[PDB]
């Protein structure tokens, strides 16, 4: 590749640059030269004659649909004619090269009709949300118009239009709402450098480029690269878009409709200047002079001579150059006539007041009009006002003003055509050229598209004043004689550079590739010459592959040298440095971007920052202008910043003029208005791009000098003065006076406003500033603190909005900085972004982020939030370090013997070594160093690896160990992830039951299934919670107490969330170790820890016996790559982050399996599918997919699902929730069989696997919380857990994991994931539970025992390591006393409290009847207070289920994004109403979820699952509000909720009719049942089958299964007896004896459909007393064949009474049995 | 705004009392 200069091949002088050589004249004109210059008449071309059976077509003669958007119209013009087949009946790309003024607006509605009528829906409706179409114009006053007629026209569709103009943020708003989205082609391609079209980019169907052949003008970067992007976007995700291009007739169209990609011989249309509608001759006017004041001389008496040939009879408009020349020339005309002959007699033409009446009437006006008026004259430019302008158009329709002179704006902003239009200069002020300029060829055409009305003119001249050193040009350009051009040569690096940070160009290839659809592309195809290519070069390479190489590599070699972009002269592949990423978003060259970097610097001034920005190359070109010098002279002693440096050069005049705006100091020259508007609409961008550049390098000063001039620059203010000056309502000499006073603006807070009014001595309105000042924003910050490590800490901050939100001054949301700042304040330790949005004002918002610290501790750290767009609305917090005391620093890790690799033959007993022959021969080191402590010796070990080292051999070594002491031996190992268990209990069943023939039972729910399983197996996989429930009552149990082994495995999660539950279990075993006098081995699995001394002296481990190893002892080296994204939106970022994942794919792991973990399982769906439409898009298809078809049709046949079914096909598979387990069992047997290569799997389904690969990705590192309303990061351990997939040992040599996450996380990763991390217990919150258990079962009899028993947990080894993270102050024992004594008097204090305990003499304590209820169903305590507290003797099945769903079980429960909507759709479905409730609380959801699954009817399928989760929690709630009912001694409401569970599982509500238990059952099977005279089960127990049958429709099954179920339901008969119910008396105990026998015996659980988990028929027996709602007793109890049941109680006063026998079932409805007996 | 979701021979008898509770209309 060779260096080419780029500044010698493009060519300059912009649009006026010509392709023409000669611009031969038509046979219908000529020129004619006067005294100094020439004209040159082209008269109106005769119209084409129309052709044989050549017609316009009716209105009536389109489609109906097309009808509307039509109307006042007869019919279609001869080009619409030919077009409207193209237009409306095909999707064809099109290209349309008509004159000007021919209607080429009404071509591009008939295409945007056409979408429209892609979706005509039903009923004459349109799909508003499927479609949007972009309407790209090159003037936005041609925009506003474009919006209104199109908003006009399209009315009757009910489809929105409206302009692109505004911030980004109200962009995205903007285009969300809209359907046709009208814009500049800047304005476009700067939303879509900025990512503000990704979310959208879907439904843009149609893309319409007017005046397409704009190109030429410089403009042709801008749209080319939109061009190609779209095209090249089309042909790498297949969709189709269509193009809609409108041209002039000019040379080399044909070029342009290739590059458009249209079809020459379908698509394309041109016409020449003869289709032109109206006829119209062309006059051109060229003027010789050379000195400036004759030549403007002459031009006014031109115009006069050629006014006064349409004097009288024909509507001349005349255009002018600048806003301020309109009246000046319409007085300088009007003096012209009048002083010579009065001319203006007929050039008014009042003819006795037949027409001027009208004006005389309307001469009523403010303005200059008014004199104009009169006499005919009128001005029309923008500003004047609203009213004038559409005052001054109505009266020109009705040929009122005979002559108007209006600026450029007239032509795009209103349809207002004229006979005679004259173009008055040509001459314009460019600031971006800094200099005088000929205006653009565009402007030109659509100007003298205006000339001559379309039905009132035959033909109407139009002429054109310029110099006659151009006059060529504009021939050339009217003639159609001047091609188009390509300017992409020039501005080449900046679109190569915006190609690179979108990501469309990876490598240098990807670039050669993309100038392919470059219009210059096709240029240097067709005019090699002309571009600087020789012919011979030509034929060396016939499509220039090498040339466009040369090319990109000078500019990556350019960019490289600027450090925008990372370039490898090596490979060729790009590397985005963020710097060049704000680049790309700004508009930024690359010289600006290469004075910024030798220019800015830590210790920038204000001044210097002002001088810095002057520099700018934007600005490069521009200039000083002599004759407004003295001007600026009082400009400079007026602005306040001093500028130095300057002597009135460019720079000096850019900063005094930035001055001058931020100050709103007024100017009395034209020519600076030019450059002020143009620098100050610059200065908006450049300093937001300034303060990025600084915000990333962190540079404390600078960053908030740079973001305090951005907020100056955008609200025109100083900070000097008073901040209230940002609500424009106030009266300006109000805050005047404010500030005359020097009294700071805080002090307003604490003033009330008769005081402020006082104050400034306006009471009248001192309320009312008052209401301004609790306006301004502001927060209240509080942080809290914790040493994670000896060199970071983890701060929480909390914000509490202070301020009234109001819609209108602060709108949808407010932005805001956190900054962290080190003690000198020079530099910024950890910046982030935050977003009070407005539906969640006034709500504590709560930001956790690590920050470092070093060894010498400074005194403070400053925590600043500072408002992203407001002044002065900063709030400092400083952060004290003056009592933090660091955690100990932890000793090495163990380091790794080298010792000789162990055989399996170590192992003595052959069975044993059996077990792992097969596998492998020889044990990895790791094992190998731990083999002889654990297997060879009996003591409590702990082993510290990095996941996937095979710790679960050390835990089968011990197993052996144990098996082999003893023959039948007990080992428990607890896990703390359910998943995880199943996995090790099918593994371990493979391996010791099957082999060495040896129980192996896994723990489930019931309590009596546990026992037998621990009495009868010798293995005992569990998780902490189920392992808790039996090891709470110890002291009862046995079979606790004797077992030889006790093995925890992921130990390191005891610092996470459900750790308490594992460190209470562990420490209770520990303490049943102590106590039983017979050892029990503790043998403990983790990551690798680096308090591991801490956990082994927790768990008794000696210092000998402890092995603690680096995370870079791995067998299979791991390599981790943390890639940072700078996006703040969630959405926004992983639409940004789709594609890279793709290509970390292909550069990481080509040929090699793929993991890649994504956030949500929504998220799931989108990103399989986003990766493998790129996949499709890249050369090479379905890559992922290794076998054949043949092979995977008998897989896929068993997939239910669609999308999963075409992803497989191509090679890509994903797995989450909602997959069926065979599903994913299918999905997983295929990955692991390589059938194909990537996987994406939610992330919550990552401890759920079974299968390693090669690569792992992980997506986003957050999730959405909706009981918070926020997105919180993953657990490290979790992460830590995805990151340990990557290990393949037997084939891969290295493992690669990719982590993406946002930038502000990426330094957090770096310092944990590397090195060995801490664990911290958080015992102390969740301990109530705790300790109320052990209260009940008599462990804990005082406070002295309680802190005796605080001293067994591993929260008593952190706190004296680590005080500060659990609020201690210090470290002696008395501190350490002082706490525990203080926790657990706060913890005994919230028990009694609830009366779950009873305290006495303030030593001892009791356990009370709460507590044992709340123990014994393993509830929280909070719900046995809530219970104990809401329910009353009168509630019913409304109250229960309202109870019950405000449970504390549920409050884990997620609230996914999006599910409000859903959520308030079912609320009123549900038969009982809330009231009023807020749709993001948990509880709420339960409850909604509870009353809909109850009803039968079914929501979709993702919210599914939740109701599986609530039922499954739901049955011990219940059965805990029976027995608190019972023990309240209330019946109604114990009958209503053993009623509620009853209809819970059997899903049916009280009112429904029994039969819907029965399988395969509707309602209209249930109304033929009814009239029948069938209402209960028991009678179809009785029914003679043929009519259950010939009543019934049925099959095989329904018949059979339904009879079955039958068998199933319990018929159960019962007789009871009152012992001695003759001698009994008043006070004297009653016993009761109740016979319960089932003939049928009972086979298996349950009968169960809809209720998810497998239950067992509950009995409760009760004997009440109807009359007075009192419930005597209650006795729960199973049925297995036959009971004899004793029921006591004690008898009342006066003898007689009558009880009732109630007999209730938990699980089938209709077999609660009454039994009526009386006393005495 | 959703659907709802829908789900050999035994005589066995023996003489008995077979009493159940009234459903009161709850």
């Amino acid at each position: 590749r060779q260096v080419l200069d780029l500044e010698d091949l493009v060519f300059t002088q912009g649009s006026h640059f010509m392709a023409n050589k000669r611009c031969q004249l038509p046979d219908g004109s000529f020129r004619r030269q006067r005294k100094g210059y020439e004209e040159v008449h082209v008269p109106a071309l005769k119209p084409k004659p129309f052709g044989s059976e050549e017609q316009l077509l009716p209105v009536e003669k389109l489609p109906k649909y097309a009808q509307a958007g039509f109307e006042g119209f007869k019919t279609l013009n001869r080009i619409q004619s030919k077009l409207y087949r193209a237009a409306l009946e095909t999707d064809e790309n099109l290209l349309l090269c008509a004159p000007t003024g021919a209607g080429k607006t009404n071509v591009a509605l008939m295409c945007m009709l056409r979408e429209i009528g892609k979706h005509i829906n039903m009923d004459g409706t349109i799909n508003v949300d499927d479609f949007k179409i972009i309407y790209i114009a090159p003037m936005r006053s041609l925009v506003q118009e474009m919006v209104g007629s199109f908003g006009k026209r399209l009315a009757t569709y009910g489809i929105t239009v409206a302009e692109l103009t505004g911030d980004h943020q109200l962009c995205k708003e903007e285009i969300s709402a809209t359907q046709i989205i009208v814009c500049t082609p800047e304005k476009w391609d700067i939303i879509t450098r900025k990512g503000g079209e990704r979310t959208y980019t879907q439904l843009v169907r149609l893309i319409i480029l007017d005046e397409i052949h704009l190109l030429h003008d410089d403009r042709g970067p801008v749209l080319e690269a939109l061009v190609a992007r779209a095209i090249r976007n089309i042909e790498m995700t297949q969709e189709d878009v269509r193009l809609i291009g409108l041209s002039a007739t000019l040379p080399n169209y044909e070029d342009v409709a290739t590059f458009l990609r249209v079809d020459p011989a379908k698509g394309l249309f041109y016409f020449d200047n003869s289709f032109r509608p109206v006829p119209l001759e062309q006059t051109y006017v060229g003027i010789t002079e050379k000195k400036a004041i004759k030549r403007f001389q002459i031009m006014n008496e031109i115009v006069y001579e050629k006014i006064m040939e349409h004097a009288g009879k024909n509507q001349v408009l005349v255009f002018v150059h600048s806003r301020k020349e309109t009246g000046k020339t319409a007085r300088a005309i009007r003096d012209m006539c009048l002083e010579k002959d009065t001319l203006g007699l007929f050039l008014r033409e009042g003819s006795a007041s037949t027409e001027v009446l009208r004006t005389e009437a309307e001469q009523c006006k403010n303005l200059e009009l008014k004199d104009l008026l009169p006499y005919g004259f009128a001005i029309h430019h923008a500003g004047m006002t609203r009213v004038d302008r559409t005052l001054v158009e109505d009266l020109f329709a009705d040929k009122h003003i005979q002559v108007l002179v209006s600026t450029a704006t007239l032509a795009w902003g209103v349809n207002l055509p004229a006979h005679t239009v004259i173009i008055k200069g040509t001459q314009v002020y460019s600031p971006e050229k800094g200099r005088w300029t000929e205006l653009g060829a565009l402007d030109i055409l659509q100007m003298l598209g205006r000339a001559g009305r379309p039905q009132y003119d035959t033909k109407g001249e139009g002429i054109l004043i310029t110099s006659h050193g151009e006059l060529q040009y504009y021939l050339s350009l009217l003639n159609q004689q001047l091609p188009i051009e390509s300017q992409m040569v020039s501005k080449l690096p900046d679109m190569l550079n915006a190609e690179i940070v979108l990501g469309n160009v990876q490598n240098a290839k990807d670039a050669v590739n993309w100038l392919g659809y470059a219009y210059l592309y096709i240029r240097m195809l067709r005019s090699p010459t002309l571009y600087g290519i020789s012919h011979d070069d030509l034929k060396g390479d016939p499509l220039l592959d090498q040339r466009r190489l040369d090319l990109v590599h000078t500019a990556a070699l350019m960019l490289d040298k600027n450090n925008l972009v990372k370039y490898d002269k090596k490979t060729g592949n790009f590397q985005v440095t963020e710097l060049g990423r704000i680049a790309s978003h700004y508009y930024i060259t690359n010289d600006t971007v290469q004075t910024y970097n030798q220019l800015l610097k830590p210790t920038l001034s204000e001044i210097e920052l002002f001088r810095v920005f002057s520099l700018s190359s934007e600005f490069k070109n521009i200039t000083v202008r002599e004759e407004e010098k003295l001007e600026l002279q009082k400009l400079l002693e007026r602005v306040p910043i001093p500028v130095k440096e300057s002597i009135e050069e460019p720079s000096a005049k850019i900063n005094v003029l930035l001055q001058a705006f931020i100050s709103q100091l007024k100017l009395e020259g034209f020519a600076l208005m030019a450059d002020m508007v143009y620098v100050t609409q610059s200065a908006g961008r450049l300093m937001r791009a300034i303060f990025e550049i600084v915000l990333n390098r962190g540079w404390a000063q600078l960053t908030d000098k740079t973001l305090n001039l951005c907020k100056m620059i955008d609200k025109r203010m100083w900070q000097s003065m008073c901040p209230l000056r940002q609500f424009r309502k106030l009266p300006e000499e109000v805050v005047k006076k404010i500030e005359k006073k020097n009294f700071p603006f805080e002090r307003l807070y604490d003033l009330n406003h008769n005081e402020i009014g006082e104050l400034i001595r306006m009471p009248k309105m001192g309320k009312t500033i008052h209401k301004y000042v609790h306006l301004f924003p502001k927060l209240e910050l509080s942080v809290h603190l914790q040493p994670i490590t000896r060199s970071t800490l983890k701060v929480e901050l909390t914000i509490t909005p202070d301020f009234q939100w109001d819609e209108k001054v602060h709108g949808s949301s407010e932005a805001f900085w956190i900054l962290v700042e080190d003690v000198d304040s020079e530099v910024i330790l950890h910046h982030e972004y935050f977003l009070l949005k407005a539906k969640y004002a006034q709500d504590e918002h709560l930001i956790t982020f690590f920050v470092p610290v070093f060894e010498p501790l400074p005194p403070q750290y400053f925590i600043r939030v500072v408002s992203d767009r407001w002044l002065s609305c900063e709030t400092q917090l400083p952060v004290s370090f003056r009592h933090l005391i660091l955690p100990e620093k932890y000793p090495p890790p163990t380091e790794l013997l080298d010792l000789q690799p162990l055989p399996v033959s170590a192992l003595r007993n052959s069975a044993f070594e059996s077990l792992y022959q097969d596998k492998f021969p020889f044990f990895n080191p790791i094992q190998t160093q731990v083999f002889n402590t654990v297997y060879n010796s009996d003591d409590n070990v702990f082993v510290g690896a990095p996941t996937g080292s095979g710790k679960t051999i050390c835990a089968e070594f011990a197993i052996l160990r144990m098996l082999l002491q003893s023959s039948e031996g007990r080992c428990v190992y607890i896990t703390p992830m359910e998943a995880l268990a199943e996995q090790v209990y099918m593994d371990w069943y493979e391996k010791f039951q099957d082999r060495l023939n040896k129980k192996v039972v896994l723990l489930t729910g019931e309590t009596s299934t546990d026992l037998k399983l621990l009495g009868k197996g010798n293995i005992i996989i569990s998780t902490p919670e189920k392992w808790d429930i039996l090891s709470r009552r110890w002291k009862q149990r046995k079979n606790v107490q004797n077992i030889n082994l006790f093995v925890v495995d992921e130990v390191h999660l005891i610092g996470g969330e459900n750790g308490p539950v594992l460190e209470v279990i562990c420490s209770r075993m520990r303490y049943i170790s102590s106590q039983i006098e017979r050892p029990i081995r503790i043998v403990a699995l983790s990551s690798s820890l680096s308090n591991a001394k801490d956990v082994a002296h927790w768990l008794g481990c000696s210092a000998t016996s402890t092995f603690n190893f680096h995370p870079n002892v791995r067998p299979v080296p791991l390599e981790l790559h943390i890639q940072g994204f700078n996006i703040s939106h969630t959405q926004t970022r992983l639409l940004s982050m789709a594609k890279p994942v793709y290509h970390a794919i292909t550069k990481h792991s080509p040929k090699k399996p793929v993991i890649v973990f994504v956030p949500s399982r929504k998220q799931t769906r989108l990103t399989a599918i986003d990766i493998l439409t790129t996949c499709a898009a890249d050369i090479q298809r379905q890559r992922f997919l290794h076998c054949t078809e043949k092979d995977l049709i008998p897989y896929l046949e068993k997939l239910s699902d669609s999308t999963l079914k075409e992803t497989l096909l191509n090679g890509v598979g994903y797995l989450h929730e909602g997959l069926s387990p065979m599903e994913r069992r299918l999905v997983e047997q295929l990955f692991s069989s390589g059938a194909i290569q990537v996987v994406v799997a939610s992330r919550s389904l990552c401890w759920g696997m079974n299968v390693a690969a090669h690569l792992v990705i992980i997506m986003d590192t957050q999730y959405y919380n909706g009981k918070i309303h926020a997105y919180v990061d993953y657990p490290i351990y979790d992460v830590l857990q995805m990151v340990g997939h990557a290990n393949r040992p037997l084939q891969d040599d290295e493992g690669r994991c990719v982590i993406m996450c946002q930038g502000s996380k990426k330094d957090f990763f770096k310092k944990f994931l590397y090195e060995p991390l801490p664990v911290e217990s958080h015992l102390d919150h969740c301990m109530h539970d705790h300790f109320n258990a052990e209260i009940v079962t008599k462990t804990i009899e005082n406070k002295q025992d309680a802190v005796d028993y605080l001293t067994w947990t591993f929260l008593y080894r952190r706190m004296t390591q680590n005080p500060n993270y659990y609020n201690l102050q210090g470290i002696s024992h008395r501190h350490l006393s002082d706490h525990l004594s203080e926790l657990v008097e706060q913890t005994l204090s919230d028990l009694e409290q609830s009366k779950c305990i009873s305290i006495e003499d303030e030593m001892d304590v009791a356990p009370l009847n709460l507590g044992m209820i709340a123990a014994y169903y393993y509830i929280n305590y909070t719900t046995i207070e809530l219970f104990s507290m809401s329910l009353n003797a009168k509630t019913k099945v409304r109250g229960l289920i309202e109870i019950i769903s405000n449970a504390a079980e549920y409050e884990n429960i997620p609230i996914r994004h999006h599910e409000d909507n859903l959520l308030r759709q079912l609320a009123q479905k549900v038969p009982h109403k809330l009231n009023n409730p807020k749709f993001n609380d948990p509880h709420v959801k339960t409850n909604l979820l509870l009353q809909a699954h109850l009803s039968r009817m079914q929501l979709s399928a993702e919210l599914q699952s939740d109701t599986e989760e609530i039922l499954s929690k739901a049955i011990r709630l219940i059965q805990a509000c029976v027995d608190v009912l019972s023990s309240n001694g209330w019946l109604s409401p114990a009958l209503a909720a053993m009623e509620l569970a009853q209809m819970v599982t059997q899903a049916m509500w009280s009112k429904d009719s029994y039969l819907k238990q029965l399988p395969h059952f509707t309602s209209e099977h249930i109304k033929r049942c009814t009239d029948k005279g069938v209402e209960s089960v028991f009678d179809i127990m009785e029914m003679e089958d043929e009519e259950r049958n010939a009543l019934l429709q049925l099959t095989d099954s329904q018949i059979a299964d339904v009879a079955r179920f039958c068998n199933r339901y319990p018929n159960i008969e019962l007789s009871y007896e009152v012992v001695d119910k003759d001698s009994i008396r008043s006070g004297g105990p009653v016993v009761v004896l109740v016979q319960l026998e089932r003939e049928e015996e009972v086979t298996g659980p349950v009968i169960a459909p809809l209720f998810p988990q497998k239950r067992e028929e509950g009995w409760w027996v009760v004997i009440g007393d109807a009359k007075s709602n009192s419930l005597i007793s209650i006795k729960r109890l199973t049925l297995q064949q036959k009971a004899k049941v004793k029921l006591d109680f004690v008898a009342p006063a006066t003898g007689a009474h009558n009880y009732t026998l109630y007999f209730m079932s938990d699980a089938y409805m209709g077999c609660d049995q009454e039994y009526k007996f009386s006393v005495d | 705004f959703k659907e709802k979701t829908v789900t050999k021979k035994r005589r066995t008898e023996n003489g008995k009392s077979r009493n159940l509770r009234q459903r009161g209309d709850d």
